[PDB]
């Protein structure tokens, strides 16, 4: 079954989220640094973007975000394809699932290169074997269902900036059609059978 | 365009090369064969992989998948020392606007599709 | 006469205000912790929402929002039913003002309870007898158009969380209807014969 | 070209947004401090609004805020029109390059007042000859767009509150217009031919 | 199901009971009489009174209003300080998913409505 | 209604008279002329200009343009500091709802249109 919207993004610049979240009305999405206000079709452009606490180190780095990046949904499958001139850095689960990597790995996609970065049927496949684990283990499947990316600088082990949330220009994509499948999962297995206190 | 881009991430730590006891590899997402013309195009996919593994001196066989859309080529070595040095050249690293990964293969399986590798010993370089 | 929606609504961790605002389209609207991105219908879902100062104490209560609350409007009254296996703690002036409770109560309802929140009447009927008593008396009522309510953990005078955003998972709810009334009557009301500083 | 909306408004308090964007629906829109909670249309209400950070000061401010200001839209030209008993604070870099004043100059509107804070040909006329200069020069026109404002308090040159974010009250406005007609010649301009680290 | 559930708040400080001069008391909001059925439903009703006012020996006469849908039960006391202990236990109280409010009502207009009342000075107990 | 309110920012520092050398001004958004009736409105605002400089000894001829809707109306002084010292009692303040703003003009280009103020030397003051 599909989604009103494919996917939701949000932009951040460092710790705090800026301007309104976009709501993906096709396919394709382009985010980039230009100034185009319409938000609801298939751009979302954070050039206009007003934000109280930006700094220099910020700012010098959205005027690299350029043509930026291309997500787009077709055949059960997300891509991203970096059209901008400088790298963006994607963390996807299910992408990191797929290919043996650590689940907490950051992918560099260099200018010009494109990378799946989400697979349907996988996602689908593994929510089915979860269940039989307990409630914990399907609801941590909810963190699969985002994806994390950030423009220019680049997170992880290897950089200073440890988390996404140390890099001036990221966004987080919510993937509908997951969190949809799994929602009729969640809602069948119950509760955890646990306590928790109303003082403490 | 047919340019290697860098890697993806660095093979360490957390993404360490398994290094497995076989000599054969198979590389993926090199190319796809419905966007080649010619039945010349195949060299530059092999002196690629080469010259991204000019250090290594222990590759002997190396075939192209013309056919798979997978855009996959085999790889056989002397030594599974050779083969992961060939791995960490090549897994995570980007070429022609995709993502490379590499799998090993049993070594009894090889030989059965590639016969003429058994007598491949000497190694290969770029030019 | 009514409004477009009946209610709007907006959740908080602690003191960080986390996703989108909800508006109901609907006389009945669900605030669970499940992850249906749809928030354009019936259901409000809070475990899809992301936030960056999430901590183990707010996670660890958002586990247990579980079906959670049970918001509807109907014949001129508001409900909240806990549908969640742990309790729910609800603030709203009009309801206080209608048992004889203080004003600043907080009402404790356990899993399957309901509570009558609001009356439309009565809110008609206050307004009507603030008239008469100036700008302020009337104002103050903006503050009942509103109604505070946490998930799980209580808050109020008895426990060490004396205001909500010392609770990990809370809701605000604001009454279009009552706001609606109350704004026809302040805009002819004047203001107030008041002085204020441009400078200090 | 025409935008969907001619502009969008974001509400502050000190340096916290409060509420959600405000989308202009018509060539009129009212900013004032009462209670309507539709921002469909033409009346953009912030005394309904909520903020956990409010302070007496914050709270003595909205209270004179009363009928605001009237902000339209007719004939290629943007006017503030000072509907509040107390008076408004306008930035306008459109306005003040048209008058010769300082780019970062605050202008006064008293009670009663209106004052042309933009003109469209003058913006189109500026970006023209802002081609030749450059990039930077171009996307400098970004900061033209945006027109902040705030109620009662003062903020600039002469007063305490040197930025708009020390000023209780106070909106930003984003020109739909302009963003899209500077959009369309940022995109025919590439990229500045500067580096940029993906470590430091 | 119909079981106590609690107090929606502690009645203390600035909800204290007001300790009227009166041993009358109207219980709010305890059943709905359409929802019941048979004539043996106002037992249940009256014992879940007397369970939850297990330490009070001064409830005399207890009626249950069985066409009201406020669900109102009424019960007289010994004196206003009975009458106060059984509004304690009952007054901001869950039963049955409904929040339990109770009102002092005045003496004289309740001998009115039940004359039965005057003769009833034993003390009721549950079972 | 017809009143001034104030000055929209403080002419100093940033916004600095530019003090230029010719003694004539032209005042800018002070009226709509389509908007007056009679022909003994440019009275009012003739004295408007003289009440706002009150202190200024050196005006000498004032002039109400009835035609054009820039609403202008225009002023020569003495000497240049008598034209700066108008121009800051003017520019940037509102009168009648709207900001007046001051430009200078060349002083052979005055006379060419105004000629009637080269006698025009006694000091103008309001009522």
């Amino acid at each position: 079954e599909e989604p009103k919207h494919w996917c939701s993004i949000v932009y951040y610049e460092l710790n705090n989220r800026v301007g309104e979240a976009f709501h993906a009305s096709s396919t394709s999405v382009l985010v980039d640094g230009f100034t185009d206000p319409s938000n609801n079709k298939n751009r979302f452009c954070l050039g206009l973007l007003s934000n109280v606490n930006r700094n220099s180190t910020i700012e010098n780095t959205r005027r690299h975000i350029g043509k930026g990046v291309h997500l787009y949904y077709v055949g059960g499958e997300v891509y991203a394809e970096c059209l901008s001139d400088s790298s963006i850095f994607v963390q996807s689960r299910n992408c990191n699932y797929h290919h043996g990597f650590h689940p907490t790995t950051v992918c560099k996609i260099p200018s010009g290169c494109s990378l799946k970065i989400f697979n349907n049927q996988e996602f689908a496949q593994l929510l089915a074997q979860s269940v039989n684990h307990g409630f914990e283990t399907v609801y941590e499947l909810t963190k699969m269902c985002t994806i994390r990316m950030s423009f220019v600088k680049g997170w992880g082990a290897e950089y200073h900036r440890q988390d996404v949330t140390s890099t001036p220009c990221w966004i987080e994509i919510h993937l509908h059609g997951p969190l949809q499948w799994l929602d009729k999962v969640l809602t069948q297995m119950g509760s955890p059978h646990n306590p928790i206190s109303e003082v403490e | 365009s047919k340019v290697w881009q860098g890697q993806a991430f660095h093979l360490d730590r957390r993404n360490s090369p398994p290094n497995s006891l076989t000599p054969c590899l198979k590389i993926r997402n090199m190319f796809d064969p419905v966007m080649e013309i010619g039945d010349q195009w195949h060299l530059a996919i092999q002196e690629a992989i080469l010259e991204k593994c000019s250090d290594n001196d222990g590759i002997v066989h190396i075939a192209v998948d013309k056919n798979s859309r997978e855009g996959c080529v085999y790889v056989k070595c002397l030594s599974p020392e050779y083969a992961g040095k060939a791995f960490k050249a090549l897994h995570g690293s980007w070429f022609d606007g995709k993502l490379v990964t590499v799998k090993y293969l049993r070594l009894d399986r090889y030989h059965h599709r590639f016969p003429q590798a058994l007598t491949s010993n000497t190694p290969l370089k770029p030019s």
